[PDB]
């Protein structure tokens, strides 16, 4: 059932985003942090997720480069 | 030993739901797993990797994270649709009626 299924999504919403007066800083700050942090680990779960978020904080700079090569 | 602040745990609830919201449950589950091996009584993560479990295509594991979240609140109706909704995924259609059963009684019908 379609209206269980939205029901299912609204269970899984934590029901809030994120939020601060400098929630841009903040971002970036505690990926950096969490990246770090979760690489000291051991557990490959672990590895993975810091992994992941490295690679979208240098993918991301590589598309910097791209926007402003097209302005 | 690593111990995730309350804003390093937001970091990976909401990147995690985000990213279940972009089509990427792969990039979901990873970061939900993350969080919920550090904190596994967070409950709200939970929630969020069990319907991204039931989206991942890994509906045994959605019903053990049913069973987990129901022993935590046994009251909570939308437990029970999870665990409908993974059992009819697995196959067990006549469960699934139960469960949702508990869902109909317990739910707020005013949502």
């Amino acid at each position: 059932t379609a209206q269980s299924k939205r029901s299912l999504w609204d269970f899984a919403s934590p029901g809030y985003t994120f939020h601060g007066l400098h929630r841009a800083q903040d971002y970036r700050r505690e990926l950096d942090t969490l990246q770090s942090l979760l690489t000291t680990s051991q557990s490959s779960e672990l590895q993975a997720a810091a992994a992941l978020l490295k690679c979208q904080q240098d993918d991301d700079r590589l598309l910097q480069i791209i926007l402003n090569l097209l302005h | 030993n690593i111990t995730l602040t309350k804003r390093q745990q937001e970091f990976l609830l909401l990147n995690g739901w985000l990213q279940l919201q972009c089509g990427h449950a792969e990039r979901a589950c990873i970061l939900l797993d993350a969080l919920l091996t550090l904190n596994p009584e967070h409950l709200a993560g939970r929630r969020c990797r069990l319907v991204a479990l039931l989206n991942n295509n890994q509906g045994e594991r959605a019903e053990k994270e049913a069973q987990w979240l129901i022993s935590h609140d046994p009251l909570q109706a939308g437990n029970w649709l999870c665990l409908s909704r993974a059992q009819q995924l697995n196959g067990d259609l006549d469960k699934a009626r139960h469960a949702y059963q508990h869902y109909l009684e317990l739910k707020d019908h005013n949502e």
